[PDB]
């Protein structure tokens, strides 16, 4: 229904963008990118823009078997969100907001999303890498997991 | 008929009831739902042969056991009380408490919706605490339904 | 004469059938499978040697145990039903269901395929539902055949 | 109603009581405390029908599992001394120790604040020494209590 | 049949090449090559010219010991297949393609291939990693493992 | 005498023969083997004194246990037709096929080569199917013979 | 009364002695010391009601298990003589040797020193070689004591 | 008195001896050795007393189990052939092979050397073959002397 | 002729009528029928020789032996009452309650319905109250009917 | 007409009176209760006929058993005084004590409760002492009423 993708990082892309203003903590919506979208001295928002998200898979995704039919891969693919602002209390809040977000779709029997599961796994702060002279982005995130079982047309 | 398919265990929604009522007994959190119909079966064999004769099946039940997270007040002063009541101390009477069961699960694709429902589940213990430090409590039941009203696909 | 030679399990193909039709019952995924013709064995001792004297064989089945992890509506269905009929409840009959089960597997080497075929299997215990939390379901049977109906190369 | 919750294990309070003068006896230091109500059922199965009949509890007793790292020697003298008494040494006479037992444990929420409490409990074996080199003493109780005297939520 | 390759290099290669051209999503069929048939300043495709599959044994295969007789090993083989395009939905593509492909021959009996399995059992996403500034390849990955009974010199 | 040395497995070569020809049944692909002959022991104890006044043994049988992975469609058969047949499906009558069993194993140094032979092995059950998903089958056997009929240095 | 405390294992003395002499008996090197004193449980149950009409405590014992690391040879030799000698041999006499057993152990701040002493400590078997190679021999006894003596608080 | 020590497992010397001309039958490469002396306890208890009133030893045996990687032809034809005898297959007769083992051993000071003597032990089976592919042979015996003949220091 | 088939013991409805009406009494719930016509023999023998010369019958009754687990008021009272009347207290006449008996059974293939009949069973005691702790009142009835009415195949 | 139905034992409720008084005498803590009203059969037969002519009862009695773990000093003290006395020791006089007797118990699913009850119920012996080793004292009674004066559904 929401997504209907073909890989996991524009599904989650989908599910982001899907989301209504009311559901974001902050003031404005964030942009929603493929990590890729950006040239790295450009990534991150300017002042008076809203705050950037920034989606990619980090790791291998697995394709485990399901059974000796040979049927269906159970697959688990990995995401990392990362939200990225000048505002220190900003990427904060947009954590508990990817959190929030992606909270939703939990168990889905592939109702809303293509998958049986997708959900945050584990989140982390980055904020004390910023040095403090110079105003430069925060950055702080949520990584993701996402499972379900995808077809192998051995069977025609 | 319907093609057999996998099922995320998480899609599964448990509910018990009061048979004197259809109400709702609050109940939550479960990690395992085991539910197993059984007979005793008896096998015939003679001096005629070394193959069986017969075979035939009797005493019916249904084994019920489940893992929770979830402590509820009201499933346990039920389990106290017995039928039709509910008691702050163990009773001493004759009657368990019965407890109608159904979890309806959605299969992994949606293809059908399986409604498994069993009537008359007792349990002949009921743990309160289950407190391992460093942890939160997780608790155990075992118990014996007399017989599986329905188990049907209940999509559309 | 025909070598002996390695399997791999994957290769092959289990059906159930209704005995009284000929028609299959849909059944998937299994994940392990074991078929295990056995006797009772009595052996005969006596004060004239310490050797045994004779030993005979009684009490002919097979042992099928199976394990899978997609859910079969109509097996089930049929389980509950008993011989020639289909039930969305528990039964109150004597009669438990008879299933022919036939698996099919090639060789390693493709130097012979077996066909193993097993008359009147019933399985004591069926399980409906068999959850646990971040999983798909998985499922145990046992179940007794009464004798090997084919054992031999369907190749060529 | 009250919504079913989860349990921090440590959150719980746990005490033993003289059911004579209601004075607390000196216990510390668990790691595991198993609290559980149960009976014996009697299932009635007769030639008339293949389902259960009946069912019925007899032989009501409350499991209770400690395990804990801190000793007490008020705890021990007493288990020796039987009711009303301590003792520095072995008793010979019938009467083992009675303990209530009181454990008072709020939600994880603090939604409610459930206090279990048990009537005569007794315990079979009693570790005295329990060492192993390199580690804290630790040691379990295993023990059988009449009946839950309460069971609710002592929360406002 | 449709390899009878003496490698397993060479076996995926001739697998990826043996797919119609009506089973690949782009409207150009995509190009084969060993990962070494390329020097690195001109890998990966030019402009108007269709997509490339590079493919090479990324990690050491294993030979264990099948049996007691020592008549063949239990070879277990590991491939990468590395897709490179300026089109970031076309790297996409191309990877579903090779899943879908490749899970052909899943559980051959040295059949189709000269092995038991052909399986993705993972894959790679790599396109965070192509600066935007510049126009670049994207890559992606398919991991496939192959494993078979390989005959020994032994018993001749 | 012969000196005590250590041995390597899989120098032990094992094989199986019909009593009635002394001719070879095709089995191989063994894991495990194991032979071990034993009796039932009585002692006698008295008032007269706490030692063992006597000992004797009685029913000599020899355990056979082997795990095997190269499937014998000629030893099932054997096995299924019993003494001096073959057959394609259970056989409705009282006696098992006997086995002569002989294993010839030289020694880690070939200071020795131990023959040694069991005469009438017979197995309660013999597995057929033996599954699991992404593995070739294994299958494991336990019997009995009615004696070791050699025990020698075969070596020069 | 005494605050409950934890105990370092480590600090715990154990010495064995002669009943007849109140000598010592040489023995060390434990790793484990197990005390448990315990009696059989006789619970009343009657038509009257399903809680418990009465509790009492009969055949007393206490449980000592040990584990230790150095070899004894006057303890075995005194398990050998039996009570009030010595042997160098298996002794045809009715007679168990029968060892006054005393642990001492201060609590883990010094709070209190636990003293346990368990008169006629028996031991059904005794290990004299406990050989693994590559290791030093560690021995396991088990064996029980008639009562205990004390159980106090030896400090100050 | 002689002070207790630990004992390093390799640095005991075992054999085996033909009690009737005193010979030593040739066996090596132990791995694991344990003699365990032992008698049945029978305790006196009554309506007096809850305590033990009297307890007594009787049906001694000394439990003896071995585990050993260097077969011997000598010890097993001993096995087979029975008392004053050797044979290269079972024999029909009542009388087991009595061995007396003998083993000898240092403290790891050597402050002391443990000899320990057993008589007349029998084993109820024996390990003829115990194959396990990609691996020696290892071998286990557990048997029951008739007593211990001998335990002293034999040092100095 | 019919073949002989086994029957299934659950198989069995039983059932008791007034031979005033052939009205139905209310009876339920058995677990054992037992049914046997029976004659005294008279056997022959005289000087002439060992063997028999003749064999005669007189004095048939059928012994019909009934346990059962439901409590009936109307069977009960009919049989204090005696024939023609019901009755709540113990009557001062002469005539036993004369009852007349079917049981029918299915044969476990269906090759028939044996129907048994028997005319005035009585009854020479009651079991009214049959209790034991932790189990259903179960009843067994002893008594001699005067004939078997009826003995046929009651199928179609 | 009232349904058949099954009794639970523990539901059940005896208690004794004086016939003199209607004065309860104090009983207690049943676990088997065995009341079955009899009489004496004679079966007329004669040259006529095989069957049975008639049949007549005679000698009236209800065997009443009960076993019981209270004991009581006034159902004790009145059987030593016999009809409408009280005493502490054997009397020498030829009236034993006649005991009125009533049990009432609710069926199991609540259908009726049954109320049994017998006059002039007298015991030929009575254990007054009746101890084993670690058990409660269990005692036992058989005895003769006259008639069973009751025997209804009390049910409102």
């Amino acid at each position: 229904a929401t997504t209907s993708a073909s890989h996991h990082v524009q599904a989650i892309i989908d599910l982001l963008e899907a989301a209504p203003d009311a559901d974001w903590t902050p003031t404005q919506t964030p942009t929603v990118k493929r990590y890729w979208d950006d040239a790295q001295s450009e990534r991150g928002p300017g002042a008076d823009m809203p705050a950037i998200l920034y989606v990619w898979s980090p790791t291998t995704s697995s394709l485990d078997r399901f059974s000796m039919d040979g049927d269906v891969f159970d697959q688990n693919d990995s995401i990392e969100v990362q939200a990225w602002s000048f505002d220190e209390t900003e990427v904060e809040q947009l954590q508990g907001d990817i959190v929030q977000i992606l909270s939703e779709y939990l168990d889905d029997n592939e109702v809303q999303t293509p998958y049986s599961d997708v959900a945050p796994t584990g989140t982390n702060d980055f904020r004390e890498q910023t040095p403090a002279r110079t105003t430069g982005h925060y950055i702080m995130s949520v990584e993701v997991e996402t499972r379900g079982l995808s077809e192998t047309a051995k069977n025609a | 008929a319907t093609s057999p398919e996998g099922i995320w265990s998480n899609s599964g929604a448990l509910t018990f009831e009061d048979p004197a009522d259809d109400s709702e007994i609050l109940f939550a959190g479960v990690r395992d739902v085991t539910i197993t119909p059984a007979y005793e079966h008896a096998e015939l064999y003679t001096i005629d042969s070394t193959f069986r004769d017969e075979v035939k099946r009797y005493e019916h039940n249904v084994n019920v056991e489940i893992t929770y997270a979830k402590f509820s007040l009201e499933f346990a002063q039920e389990w106290l009380g017995g039928p039709g009541a509910t008691a702050t101390a163990s009773q001493d009477d004759s009657d368990p408490m019965k407890f109608n069961l159904e979890n309806v699960t959605p299969s992994a694709s949606g293809g059908f919706e399986r409604t498994t429902a069993v009537e008359n589940v007792v349990f002949p213990e009921l743990p309160l605490d289950s407190a391992t430090y460093g942890e939160y409590e997780e608790y155990s039941l075992t118990g014996s339904g007399r017989s599986v009203t329905n188990l049907a696909d209940t999509s559309g």
